[PDB]
C-alpha cells in the first residue's frame, strides 16, 4: 500500500514568511489524485487543494499546490494568523492513504496575559469541594508559571492546567489553572492568590480574594 | 447547503459494538459515495471504506474489512458504519465525508467520538465562575462555567445558546485522578454590560443525555 511521508511534522514561522509543507509518495501516484486539507482545532479537515495544482472553492491565492518527481508539495506564500492547522496529503489509488500531518505555528511578539480570579461557588461548596480558577487570557508565548498561594503557603501538586491552541485572530494563548481542596479545607483559610510570572510582565502579576468578601 | 452530519458516538465497552449513522442532506444522496475517516487523539487522519448509495456495494481498506461493515439507506438518506470488536485503539473521532470529482472529500461532517473503555458514563456538574467586575466598575470582566466530573468526552459549550461566540475559550478538558474529565469555559465582556446582558452557559454531554443551562451572575 502506498504511504505518504509528510514533513515536517511540525513548524514555526512569522506572519508574511513562505512555508512549504513536502509530502513524498512510496510509489506512483497519479497528479490527479493527490489532495490537500486543512484542518483547523476542534473542527473537520477542510479541503484546500485538489488534483496535486488546483484550489479548491473559498481559498486564498497564497496557497499553491506542485509537485516534483513523487514529492508533492503545498505552499503559503504569505503565513496568515488564520492559517494555523495541521495540513494534510492525501493520494487516491483505489484505496486512499494520507499523510501524517504538518502542524504549523504562528510566531508573533510578546502579549501580557490578563489574569482574573475566580472563587468557588457556593453551589459547588454544598456538594463538598472547592474549586478555585485562576485565568490567564489572551498572551504569547506560552510559557507561563502560575504559582498558587494561599496565605503565602506556596501548594504544590493539587493544581492542574489546561491550556488552549494559539488563536486563529491574534495567535495568543489561554490558560486556566484549577485548584480544587475540600470544603474543610477551603473553610480553614482566608485569602486565596495566584501569582503569574511570563515574559510580558516585568514583575510577576498577583490575583487574590479574602473568603468572605 | 450540502451538509453530513455523524451521531451514535458514546463510550463501548471492550468487544462490544456500536452503528455510527450519518445524515446528508442538500444533494441527490445516490450522486456521491460516501467514506468514513477516522482520526485518534493526536494522530493523523485514517481512511475506513466507503459506500456507493446507487449501487449498495462497499470498499474497506483490508485493516478493517473483517470487523466493520458500511450500509446505506436511500430512504432516509443516510450512511452507517457498524463496527465490531471494538478495543482501545479505536478510540477516535469519526468522520463521514463526501467524495466528490477526482476522489476528493469536499464536504466532512463534523465527526462523532466513539470512547472503547471499560468505565461508566457520568454525567457533568456545572457551576457558575461569576464575574470579575461589578456592572458599575470599568473595562471588562470575565465570566464562565465550570463543567466537573464527567466521563467519557465531550462535552459541548454555547454561551446564550450560541448567540454570544466573539471572546469565548472553552479550554481542553484535563483527566482528573478520580478518572473523570473537567474544564472550565470562559467568556470576556464589558463589564457595563452584566447590568443588560444575561449570560448563560448551554453544556450538553450527549454520552449521558445531560442538558444543563447556568446562569452567570455577579455573586454575594
Amino acid at each position: 500500500d502506498i504511504q505518504m511521508t509528510q514533513s515536517p511534522s511540525s513548524l514555526s514561522a512569522s506572519v508574511g514568511d513562505r512555508v512549504t509543507i513536502t509530502c513524498r509518495a512510496s510509489s506512483s501516484v497519479s497528479s490527479s489524485y493527490l489532495h490537500w486539507y486543512q484542518q483547523k482545532p476542534g473542527k473537520a479537515p477542510k479541503l484546500l487543494i485538489y488534483s496535486t495544482s488546483n484550489l479548491a472553492s473559498g481559498v486564498p491565492s497564497r496557497f499553491s499546490g506542485s509537485r516534483s518527481g513523487t514529492d508533492f508539495t503545498l505552499t503559503i506564500s504569505s503565513l496568515q494568523p488564520e492559517d494555523f492547522a495541521t495540513y494534510y496529503c492525501q493520494q487516491y489509488s483505489g484505496y486512499r492513504t494520507f499523510g501524517q500531518g504538518t502542524k504549523v505555528e504562528i510566531k508573533r511578539t510578546v502579549a501580557a496575559p490578563s489574569v482574573f480570579i475566580f472563587p468557588p461557588s457556593d453551589s459547588q461548596l454544598k456538594s463538598g469541594t472547592a474549586s478555585v480558577v485562576c485565568l490567564l487570557n489572551n498572551f504569547y508565548p506560552r510559557e507561563a508559571k502560575v504559582q498558587w498561594k494561599v496565605d503565602n503557603a506556596l501548594q504544590s501538586g493539587n493544581s492542574q492546567e489546561s491550556v488552549t491552541e494559539q488563536d486563529s485572530k491574534d495567535s495568543t494563548y489561554s490558560l486556566s489553572s484549577t485548584l480544587t481542596l475540600s470544603k474543610a479545607d477551603y473553610e480553614k483559610h482566608k485569602v486565596y492568590a495566584c501569582e503569574v510570572t511570563h515574559q510580558g510582565l516585568s514583575s510577576p502579576v498577583t490575583k487574590s480574594f479574602n473568603r468572605g468578601e | 447547503e450540502v451538509q453530513l452530519v455523524e451521531s451514535g458516538g458514546g463510550l463501548v465497552q471492550p468487544g462490544g459494538s456500536l452503528r455510527l449513522s450519518c445524515a446528508a442532506s442538500g444533494y441527490t444522496f445516490t450522486e456521491n459515495t460516501v467514506h468514513w475517516v477516522r482520526q485518534a487523539p493526536g494522530k493523523g487522519l485514517e481512511w475506513i471504506g466507503g459506500i456507493n448509495p446507487y449501487y449498495g456495494g462497499s470498499i474497506f481498506s483490508p485493516k478493517f474489512k473483517g470487523r466493520f461493515t458500511i450500509s446505506a439507506d436511500t430512504s432516509k438518506n443516510t450512511a452507517y458504519l457498524q463496527m465490531n470488536s471494538l478495543r482501545a485503539e479505536d478510540t477516535a473521532v469519526y468522520y463521514c465525508a463526501r467524495r466528490a470529482g477526482a476522489y476528493y472529500f469536499d464536504y466532512w461532517g463534523q465527526g462523532t467520538l466513539v470512547t472503547v473503555s471499560s468505565a461508566s458514563t457520568k454525567g457533568p456538574s456545572v457551576f457558575p465562575l461569576a464575574p470579575s467586575s461589578k456592572s458599575t466598575s470599568g473595562g471588562t470582566a470575565a465570566l464562565g462555567c465550570l463543567v466537573k466530573d464527567y466521563f467519557p468526552e465531550p462535552v459541548t459549550v454555547s454561551w446564550n445558546s450560541g448567540a454570544l461566540t466573539s471572546g469565548v475559550h472553552t479550554f481542553p478538558a484535563v483527566l482528573q485522578s478520580s478518572g473523570l474529565y473537567s474544564l472550565s469555559s470562559v467568556v470576556t465582556v464589558p463589564s457595563s454590560s452584566l447590568g443588560t446582558q444575561t449570560y448563560i452557559c448551554n453544556v450538553n454531554h450527549k454520552p449521558s443525555n445531560t442538558k444543563v443551562d447556568k446562569k452567570v451572575e455577579p455573586k454575594s
